[PDB]
């Protein structure tokens, strides 16, 4: 009746004897009931599960580099780190330990690559998102091991047991609403985000692997290589048309987009191939459509966002800090006014109390300074000072963006204009010395990505700015300093 | 939708104040490239119980390549 | 087949009233069989038995952790008495220390050198203990009850007193096990245990390592169980110990080996991800030289070969109690109207070990060569990072003094030093505790010479001598003394 | 588990821990000192079968309690001028 196919699927004991339980029952009692059917699509259920036939894995680590060489363009300090993993995944054949996790912002590619890492083993993909559910994706694979990612588990906060998933202590036997265990070990396992923001159990057992932003060079080479092919085989552009030269790509990732990834680059792309099909349709003219620098503005529209700095450098009071934000980096106006008042500070803009303690810091550093720079020596109770910072940075982050307080008030102090293509940026002390901050890579991204020509970074970060691989210091005039005498003598128009 | 024979891609949403013709755009594109126009607003075995709602809507219009609109997700 | 084991080995009388109470009730119904089946799986007899051989405790306990004598010799009392004594009914066994050090380690340790099974409970439907009772099944297991500084909260000392463990009740059980007979061993990563629970644990300090002692960790127990999860079989990578110094000086800075963990694993992994993408090579060596080639630059640093003129900055010593910990002292000077300023995440005992600074320094305003007027015409903000306990808050006090002398006469406080103490009107300076884990940390961070109170100079005769033997350390007992050594001029 | 006869402790080593160990008005801190004593003294016998009669007195103890915690009263500098112990 249906035994006979339950009997050759090699279920072992424990189910076969469960299957046979609720099943001999089934074959006593009404093949036509309700609660009968039921039972039938329990058992269904239990035809799904693949208890057998695992899909082989590839050892040879050769095809494996030019298996991910062909689909992702440069993320070479993270091919590396993937390399480890399958490097001893191909030795040993079973690893229990962590599993790798891939932070970075949206629009970098992670989704992407776990799908690719799939192709690179051998074994199949399943994607699995989050804001029983993991035994239809296993029945949905058919098969034992499969490449099971889970994207956004930073926003995912059955509440979180998932953390039984991960730890092979609790892999050996998983059960819900089938009530047999099932064994998930050699169910390899990728897990993304978008922030290190991942519940306080869950980070034990995931490696961290970053993957920052890409710069105009790498998205040039990217859309240039790896997504005018596939946006032109989406919507089936014949091949002897549609020349996008290079300058123009250029000006969509200089003044139509802002991001760290290249999301919006697609929907830029992708717009500007249907326009030219609609231009190829609704004429029989012209058949070769190219597109130069020039021209966009016929086609795509106007200049969302600003690139170049023209910008008029006599703002009194704002300077631009850099920000390692939750998302990564980004650009940041901080802002500070002097109004007649009685001495009181006032805090504005997501300010916890670490960023009061480097105000107030500032404060010292600027009174400590006062009669050689020019400054009314009894400013700090005649005059109020409110203090301005945007929101977007993590409070590990914190006081980074310290010493654009300080030139801040300086220059809204002594009325000398703050130069505005110097993106500071910084961790002051009490008297006056310049603190390490760390991600010094998102901070140059985003400070090259804005076009910001000029970039002020603490002495004691000439450490890892040797470690910033690309031509990102080649145009960006990147020099230290360590005293705020050197900031003040460079990040204001005039001399002090 | 004319060269690709099925885009597989993401879908034409309308969004607008009330009033302006969002629901008039599904007659015309309906009469525009020749299909049928079928709408659906937004607000199992038994006893008898009907299909499922899209399927009885793919039963109305008894077509396989219909306009399927889908109105008032908001909602 | 359910009745032919409802017996159940001697199982005592209460469960075999009651598993027959519903064995009648399954008379006249699954979660009844599998509420049969929790009561016949949750072990009623064998109890494992100890091994009485304590110097075979003794060779068991050090083939697993390297160099905690002080701590094993302690668990090895602990086991004597365990030893002679079936149960004792006293207080737990309770290992404090920075995370990182062989807590939720040495547990799995004691329970191969007694004989009873180990179990780990984190503390961060059956009852949960109960459900890791039927996970082990034995009637004397180890239980390890894990981070106790994070069902209801206090509700667990039921488990530990007399009183509640010749009897354990269940909402969802209905019945008395004993929980007695049961060895519990636990951690936790600090001090602040909520209170009750206090009292019924004996504290056992694991403190932090050293650069030698971290050496031989590494040298012995940590690459080669590395390997073995990797598979590097005896020949195909040797690591110089001057590279695992590099590890250990340069690419971290941390009290336990846990980030050392990390890094040889990263090690290990780029090594063979050489070893197949490779195939004229066999033999990996690796020294000092080749290593930052199969790492980052550096993380952190140390030594103190920089400049040394920070005026009003010393380098205090701090014992939080995740770690011993370095701090940057900073205090400044400003034209003003005397108002005293504070700053630093601490609460007033901070404000009496200032103004009993301040009355320090200004009775000492002629042989120090300051104009007299400073405490009204200039006013003083005084910083001290967050990392401290609200114990041991006065200490660094000298730290305040001599950053407020170093402020006001303008002179620099050499870097290289680094101080610690509590301050009093006179110019006296009181004892202060946890000295071995401020000199521990004092000597990871590259610290040469280090100023004690004078009345601590008896707790010197409990450091391991490794550590004493590369600090140049000068016992004070009078500030005017501290400004002989900390500053660079004469005073 | 210390019959009778094996650990036997002076006089005067148990005014060395009541002097040197211990600060409050009551017996508390005695009896911490006591047990650990004791059970230090049963990992002296487990761990050699020579010795039975473990004797202490107020000499041979630094090396069980280790150095002394806390100080006695008053016979270093009397100068400590502007300073008066009060109660
Ligand atoms: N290096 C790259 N080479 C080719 N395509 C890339 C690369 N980086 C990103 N992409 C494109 O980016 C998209 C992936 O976006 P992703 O960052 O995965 O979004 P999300 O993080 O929200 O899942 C894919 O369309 C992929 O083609
Ligand atoms: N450009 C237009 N030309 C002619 N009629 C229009 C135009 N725009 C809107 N309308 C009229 O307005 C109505 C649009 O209805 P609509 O607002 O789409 O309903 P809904 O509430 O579903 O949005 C239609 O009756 C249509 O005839
Ligand atoms: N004294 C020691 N000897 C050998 N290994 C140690 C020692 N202390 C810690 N370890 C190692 O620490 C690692 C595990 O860290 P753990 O002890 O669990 O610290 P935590 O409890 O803070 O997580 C193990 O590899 C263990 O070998």
């Amino acid at each position: 009746a249906l035994k006979r196919k339950i009997e050759a699927a090699k279920m072992p004991k424990d189910a076969r004897e469960k299957t046979e339980a609720e099943l001999q029952k089934l074959k006593m009692m009404s093949p036509m009931s309700a609660e009968a059917t039921v039972v039938r699509g329990y058992i269904d259920w239990m035809l799904q599960v693949p208890w057998n036939s695992r899909s082989k894995v590839k050892k040879d680590l050769v095809k494996a580099q030019e298996v991910l060489d062909t689909d992702h363009y440069g993320l070479e300090r993270v091919k590396d780190r993937i390399l480890e993993y399958l490097a001893v995944q191909s030795r040993v054949s079973k690893i229990k330990g962590p599993i790798l996790c891939l932070v970075g912002p949206p629009g970098v590619g992670k989704t992407s690559l776990g799908q690719s890492i799939a192709k690179a083993t051998g074994r199949q993909y399943v994607r699995m998102a989050l804001g029983g559910k993991l035994i239809q994706k296993m029945a949905k694979v058919g098969v034992k091991n499969p490449l099971f990612l889970l994207d956004e588990i930073d926003k995912m906060a059955p509440a979180s047991a998932l953390l039984e998933v991960l730890d092979p202590e609790q892999n050996v036997a998983f059960n819900h609403y089938l009530e047999v265990d099932y064994d998930l070990s050699d169910v390899m396992f990728v897990a993304t985000s978008n922030s290190m923001n991942i519940p306080a159990p869950l980070l034990d057992r995931m490696e961290v692997i970053r993957l920052s932003g890409y710069t105009e060079d790498e998205k040039l080479n990217i859309a240039k290589q790896h997504l005018l092919p596939k946006q032109f085989e989406r919507n089936a552009i014949k091949k002897g048309e549609l020349t996008i030269d290079d300058s123009a790509i250029m000006s969509i990732i200089r003044y139509y987009t802002r991001e760290a990834g290249v999301r919006s680059l697609e929907r830029e792309i992708s717009k500007l191939c249907r326009k030219a099909v609609k231009n190829l349709l609704m004429d029989k003219t012209v058949k070769h459509i190219e597109i130069n620098g020039d021209n966009l503005k016929d086609f795509l529209g106007v200049q969302k966002v600003d690139y170049g700095r023209a910008d008029t450098e006599n703002r009194v009071g704002q300077v631009t800090g850099l920000a390692w934000t939750e998302v990564g980096g980004d650009l940041l106006t901080i802002e500070t006014a002097c109004v007649p008042g009685k001495g009181k500070l006032t805090y504005t803009g997501s300010l916890g109390e670490v960023m009061q303690e480097s105000i107030q810091a500032a404060l010292t550093v600027v009174r400590a300074r006062a009669d050689k720079l020019g400054i009314n020596p009894d400013f700090y109770e005649k005059r109020d000072i409110h203090v301005h910072v945007p929101e977007g940075a993590t409070p590990k982050d914190g006081p980074s963006a310290g010493i654009a307080m300080c030139t801040a008030l300086v220059s809204c102090l002594t009325g000398n204009p703050v130069r505005a293509d110097v993106a500071m940026t910084g961790e002051i002390t009490l008297r006056g010395l310049v603190l390490p901050i760390g991600g010094l890579k998102e901070k140059l991204l985003a400070a090259h990505r804005g076009g910001i020509k000029v970039v002020l970074i603490p002495d004691d970060n000439k450490r890892d700015l040797e470690e910033i691989p690309d031509n990102v210091i080649a145009d960006l005039e990147i020099h230290p300093v360590k005293r705020i005498d050197d900031v003040l003598a460079i990040a204001l128009e005039h001399p002090a | 939708q004319s060269r690709v024979s099925k885009i597989k891609g993401p879908i034409l949403c309308l969004v607008g104040p009330p009033g302006v013709g969002k629901t008039s755009l599904g007659q015309s594109i309906a009469k525009a490239t020749g299909r049928q126009y079928v709408r659906m607003a937004l607000g199992r075995r038994t006893i008898g119980s009907m299909p499922g709602k899209l399927i009885q809507k793919m039963a109305k219009v008894g077509v396989k390549n219909p306009l399927f609109l889908l109105d008032e997700i908001d909602k």
